[PDB]
DNA sequence: AGGTCGACGAATCGGCAGCG
DNA sequence: CGCTGCCGATTCGTCGACCT
């Protein structure tokens, strides 16, 4: 399990703008985010601090800087009072209750932040840092506080504490070369995103930035019996489903231990997995075999992904579907020169329009599957996220009996102007999609229902389902097109 | 669709007789029955075999007399196939010594047919005949059972030991009448059911696939409020799955009813004192927090939707989807409702439509009024014959990830050599899987692996068959034919070779 | 072409 | 160790088909 | 033509094991 700490600007032009407050926006962000870890009942530990404030509140009681939030899982009462500095009227009360745009020193900042992980109980993993404001060189006028926060920040990064900036629009343009720049911990190739404007990007900016990656399984990828290279496989897209309920005593409140005996049903002697055998009844006649016996069956190869040969990609068809696809990504650190041979595949793969075809074999004793793999070119937006990343997609290829046939049925063809009214209907209905577009109505009823309980509120937010669809608008925008439609193509009788 | 067919044996002593270089064709029909008999069992259908043998020193059967059909036995009446009848086939039938007439054995069959299946119903009727045709037989009745084919639908496959293209003018004969009885029933299509038994084996090598039929989903289709279309779906690709699972017995007596299993409670603190089921409640995680929560409440707060539904969202280009999104583990196609000239007209239009402007439909999906509610794309499929819309699911904003991969192309480390290049460019065209210029400029698959049964089950049953003919031996390994159909061919396999030997030799790879 | 005449028959399905 | 992912068995529902 | 039991399919919610 790792942390994260939040640091928040408290000067003037934080409040200032159609466009939300860079404040606001930030409050906004952070509220998604916590949520987010909600939803996925991860383990780690947040905060929020805030600097150059009026009133100031933290554990080394040094000036002009406030501790809100302690290092620790996200709770309902913690959103709660996040939200109350929600809106302009959330300002107001934040500005009414501790002031705002007082002096600091970022040097202390960074060492109060560095005394919030040093409290820290049981050594979490990675420790990271993320920074909001729009202010450009803060210390422009003293060199001072700019070189020895320059040096307690190189203390923190040989500390190996993680940090970065997500800095926010600013009027004139913010300039990453005049500070910051040698202050953040960096990376190896820089390239980095934009000023943000938006709560969407900004919310996928440190969205992107937060999580770090989890490798599914550490594979072998066998050209030949030879030659080998070393593979990571992740996953990228993974069904969200409702967490279980768990077991609950009456009286205490307190969770309790389920577990399950087999035992005999004369004696009640407690019954071994050797005490037992496994059968199947087939045509007249019982079959009697061993646990040992069924998992040996199973075997083929080893775990590892086997190339079989390259296929052109016009012969994959697109209604070929079985499972989500996996992404696979080269991993040096069990052999070294991996990369420059998975790169090469990909450069020329990728200029000969071609998939590799592969046997797949996830984890030791699984019957075999066979996947294509497929190049993908890396493509980053006009804000320099990366939509899609640099590798191959793991596609799953159906067997003979995945097909099932379909019954008989005679052609029908549609007239040109039959066609032609339902391009008309099809221009006028035409949207943009985006995979971010849709909510599970599901769990996000679900969690509105946990909310009005763990707060005692009662009587939950009926969730809007966004997956409805638009009828009234969609009639309208149809006009009589609809009608003119029916009218042409159905008989007078329905 | 019953069928009854039965099989129709030559016992003679001319197919009892071996080429040296090969099995008998008594053993050569022993071992063809086998396989079939072997698919029948392990199949779930209920179909039921009956075996008939001619040329039997005995004389047993139906219509036979003191002198006519003789030398004909009924071994196998018309039950269900089972382990006994296969032991039966397998170790207890021996060669015979005498002959007998085939024509007169499926009237025998015939008789089999009409006094064992008026009880029973079947669609459909089959014979199969084994024999090397070296005996003389009568024509004069050829009249009166072709005729009897007819009228009682019963079709026919004659099996010979030989390949269609050293037979005897009796031989050569009898293969004329086979074409000229089998052209009466027929014609052409007829002379196309012969089979040698070698290509028999490569065929029925196999346990046979696993199939189902897809239940039809009727459903109205709902753009806006106003325009409704009738349609019905079936699934069409899933991860296919064996019914029948293990089950526990008890080591000694191999009952089932001997064992039993018990959940405990206690609480997660130390000594782990035990808990009545009476005074264990429901709750959920909520972060830190955990909630209470009866399922009556959860149930009668749970989310209701409205039931059965396919709405559209609206429309887009087809370049929006990517196909690494598609999520769920079905596909549907999706058809015009069941007999209706209109509604088949309609959706002939909007398939057109939509793939003459290259877009495709977002949909909203709901199996019953149980189920939960999806959001999927549908996309315009063509084909001769029927057009359809294809269906798969979409993923909702709460199940995608994103991971910030570090890019290899601007790397200075891994950009590789141009002589690498090359020896990768030599391998990418030595394994290549499909030949072009075909004469129509279309590329042929040399290994089209949505052809190839599942390779799990194959090894399942095989596995049962051997231990229920073999209690004492253990599991046998894989079979050799099994290992050679899931490799690709071997000319590709050949020309692998000097490119791998040139791409190890310019790659240093070393391991941590 | 549109229909093939490989279908297994009998025996064969 | 702990959590996550996939496979597997049990429960529940609706439709089809056989017998009168 | 109606009743009945059968069957299969289908969707869903727990359980048990491998792997980091
Ligand atoms: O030739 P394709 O364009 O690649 O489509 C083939 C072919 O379709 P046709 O029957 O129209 O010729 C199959 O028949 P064969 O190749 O075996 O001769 C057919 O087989 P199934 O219906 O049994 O699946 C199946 O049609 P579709 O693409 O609509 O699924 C599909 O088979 P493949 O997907 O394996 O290529």
């Amino acid at each position: 399990r790792d942390s994260l700490i939040f640091l928040v600007d408290a000067s003037k032009a934080m409040f200032e703008s159609d466009e939300l407050t860079p404040f606001d926006m930030s409050i906004q962000c952070i509220q998604s985010v916590y949520i987010s870890k909600i939803i996925s009942s991860d383990r780690d530990l947040l905060a929020v601090v805030f600097y150059g404030t009026e009133k100031d509140k933290n554990s080394v009681n040094f000036k002009n800087i406030y501790v809100l939030q302690e290092l620790d899982n996200p709770g309902a009462k913690r959103i709660l009072e996040l939200d109350q500095f929600k809106g302009q009227q959330g300002q107001k009360r934040f500005q009414d209750m501790m002031g705002h745009g007082s002096d600091y020193s970022l040097s202390e900042v960074l060492w109060v932040c560095a005394n919030l992980f040093s409290d820290v109980q049981f050594k979490m993993s990675h420790k990271r840092i993320m920074l909001f404001t729009n202010e450009d060189n803060p210390h422009g006028n003293d060199s001072a506080k700019a070189s020895r926060a320059r040096t307690k920040a190189g203390d923190l990064r040989d500390t190996g504490i993680f940090l970065d900036l997500m800095h926010l629009k600013k009027p004139g343009g913010f300039d990453i070369s005049l500070f910051y720049r040698d202050i953040i911990s960096i990376a190896e190739d820089r390239v980095h995103f934009e000023e943000s404007s938006k709560l969407e990007d900004l919310l996928r900016k440190v969205r992107a930035k937060e999580t770090r990656k989890r490798a599914l399984s550490r594979l072998k990828l066998k050209l030949n019996k030879d030659i080998v290279i070393s593979v990571g496989i992740y996953n990228l897209v993974q069904k969200a489903l409702k967490p279980p309920p768990i077991k609950l005593y009456r009286e205490t409140n307190e969770p309790v231990k389920t577990k399950t005996r087999t035992f005999n049903t004369s004696t009640g002697g407690l019954l071994l997995p050797s005490d037992t055998k496994r059968s199947q009844i087939y045509g007249s006649r019982q079959i009697i075999l061993e646990k040992e016996e069924t998992e040996e069956l199973k075997r083929f190869d080893d775990p590892g992904l086997m190339l079989m040969g390259f296929k052109p990609l016009v012969l994959l068809k697109k209604h070929h579907y079985l499972r989500p696809s996996l992404f696979v990504y080269p991993e040096e650190s069990l052999v070294i020169g991996s990369s420059t041979l998975f790169s090469a595949l990909l450069i020329k793969c990728l200029e000969k329009e071609v998939a590799a075809l592969c046997r797949y074999t996830p984890r030791r004793n699984i019957p075999p599957y066979f996947v294509a793999l497929v190049p993908q070119e890396e493509e980053l937006d006009d804000q320099k996220i990366q939509v899609t990343p640099p590798g191959f997609q793991l596609v799953f290829l159906p067997f003979a009996d995945d097909k099932r046939k379909m019954p008989f049925t005679e052609k029908i063809m549609a007239t040109p102007e039959q066609v032609g009214k339902m391009k008309a209907i099809v221009e006028k209905l035409r949207f943009t999609y985006r995979s971010d577009s849709f909510e599970n109505p599901v769990l996000q009823q679900h969690f509105r229902n946990l909310e009005a309980l763990a707060l005692d509120l009662m009587e939950p937010e009926q969730a809007v389902d966004l997956t409805l669809p638009k009828v009234e608008a969609m009639n309208k925008r149809l006009g009589s097109l609809v009608d003119e439609f029916k009218e042409l193509v159905y008989p007078p009788d329905y | 669709n019953k069928a009854a067919v039965v099989l129709c044996m030559d016992v003679g002593f001319t197919m009892s007789n071996s080429i040296p270089g090969i099995e008998s064709p008594f053993e050569q029909a022993k071992k063809v029955i086998t396989m079939f008999v072997q698919r029948q069992v392990f199949a779930e259908n209920k179909d039921e075999i009956a075996l008939v043998l001619f040329g039997t020193d005995g004389t047993d059967n139906p219509l036979s007399g003191g002198d006519q059909y003789q030398n004909i036995t009924v071994h196998r009446h018309l039950m269900l196939p089972d382990f006994d009848l296969l032991e039966d086939i397998e170790s207890k039938i021996q060669p015979g010594s005498q002959q007998a007439d085939f024509l007169d054995a499926l009237i025998v069959s015939m008789d089999v047919i009409q006094h064992e299946t008026i009880g029973k119903k079947f669609e459909k009727r089959h014979i199969e005949i084994f024999t090397d045709l070296s005996s003389r037989f009568s024509k004069s009745q050829l009249d009166i059972i072709i005729h009897s084919l007819k009228k009682c639908d019963i079709s026919l496959q004659f099996f010979l030991p030989f390949s269609l293209g050293g037979i005897t003018e009796q031989q050569k004969e009898g293969l004329e009448i086979v074409k000229m009885v089998m052209i009466s029933l027929e014609g052409e299509d007829g002379l196309d059911e012969i089979y040698s038994f070698s290509e028999s084996l490569r065929k029925l090598c196999v346990f046979k696939k696993i199939e189902r039929h897809s239940i039809h989903w009727p459903c109205r289709l709902t753009i806006g409020s106003n325009l409704s279309i009738r349609i019905a779906a079936y699934k069409s690709i899933l991860q296919e799955r064996v019914k029948k699972t293990w089950t526990v017995v008890d080591a000694k007596t191999l009952k089932k009813e001997d064992i039993q299993k018990e959940t405990v409670y206690c609480l997660n603190d130390d000594d782990e004192t035990e808990v009545l089921k009476e005074d264990i409640i429901q709750g959920f995680r909520y972060g830190s927090d955990i909630v209470p929560f009866s399922k009556v409440d959860e149930e009668q707060m749970k989310y209701k939707s409205e039931g059965k539904c396919f709405s559209v969202l609206g429309f887009c280009k087809s370049s929006q989807v990517q196909r690494r999104f598609f999520m769920g583990n079905q596909v549907l196609k999706v058809f015009a409702a069941r007999d209706d000239e209109a509604a088949a007209v309609a959706l002939s239009s909007l398939i057109h439509a939509l793939d003459d402007l290259d877009m495709v439909a977002i949909v909203r999906y709901a199996y019953d009024k149980r189920a939960n509610p999806q959001v999927g794309v549908a996309f315009p499929h063509i084909k001769h014959n029927y057009e359809c819309l294809v269906y798969v699911q979409l993923p909702f904003m709460e199940d995608l990830r994103q991971y910030m991969f570090s890019s290899l192309k601007n790397s200075k480390k891994y950009a590789p050599t141009e002589a690498q290049l090359n020896a990768v460019d030599a391998l990418i065209d030595s394994m290549s899987l499909a030949k072009k210029d075909e004469k129509t400029d279309t590329l042929e698959d040399l290994f089209p692996t949505t052809k190839i049964p599942n390779p799990r089950f194959q090894r399942l049953f095989q596995c049962l068959l051997h231990r229920a003919l073999h209690p004492r031996e253990p599991l046998p390994p894989i079979q050799q034919h099994i290992w050679n159909m899931l490799n690709p061919p071997a000319e590709v396999t050949t020309k692998s070779q000097i490119p791998l030997s040139k791409i190890k030799t310019l790659f240093p790879l070393i391991e941590a | 072409s549109k229909v093939k005449r490989k279908k297994p028959r009998g025996l064969f399905s």
